[PDB]
């Protein structure tokens, strides 16, 4: 599990736990530290990788991507907003509406490339195909990175799938 | 296990509440 040159954290003071410790004392947001590997993404097209937020055309990146853990259990991990920029990290990839931007849509498909490696073309494969996109994460050895999550409660009982996790201070280089 | 965000997301879910947020922002 030798991690890329392609991907850098922000100085932080977090230790390496598991998605396993994460999912099995109160539920208070918390701050943790994986080493992990992209094994599918939300939405399916990159086209979709930023949405509307404030009209007219006022866009923000918001796009999930479902990591594993060296303990074989899968977190979805939001990538929004700022966070989002922080890992796109490139003057001239900028939340718009994408589909008006093929020339973008490539450049942000080609730095995605370097954290989930062959992962995209699958999945697009297989949908085409008319099979499941989650067939792609075999198909594929996508690389290792670490990356940093903040574990959050939004206001959409309160059970543990109330949790979401977000994202930070990861940056692709 | 078969996430919800694999399937639907929105921004509600994306805003981490104030309070929260001041909560990870001083540990930090």
């Amino acid at each position: 599990n030798e991690i890329t040159a392609h991907v850098i954290n922000e100085p932080a003071s977090l230790k390496l736990t598991t998605i396993s410790t994460i999912l099995h004392n109160l539920l208070k947001p918390r701050k943790h530290r994986l080493r992990v590997q992209v094994v599918d993404f939300w939405p399916k097209s990159l086209t979709q990788f930023a949405v509307l937020s404030q009209p007219p055309s006022s866009y923000v990146w918001m796009f999930a991507l479902l990591v594993r853990d060296v303990s074989n259990v899968t977190l979805p991990v939001i990538f929004f907003d700022s966070d989002a920029a922080e890992l796109i990290n490139s003057s001239k990839i900028q939340p718009c509406n994408l589909a008006d931007h093929p020339q973008m849509t490539l450049q942000l498909k080609e730095r995605l490339f370097l954290i989930w490696g062959n992962l995209e073309e699958r999945i697009q494969h297989h949908i085409s195909k008319g099979e499941s996109p989650t067939l792609a994460a075999e198909d594929v050895e996508t690389p290792w990175f670490d990356i940093y999550v903040k574990e959050y409660i939004p206001v959409i009982s309160l059970t543990f799938l109330q949790k979401r996790w977000r994202g930070f201070g990861t940056k692709i280089v | 296990f078969h996430w919800k965000n694999m399937t639907s997301l929105s921004i509600e879910e994306c805003i981490i509440p104030k309070g929260q947020q001041l909560i990870l922002e001083k540990e930090s």
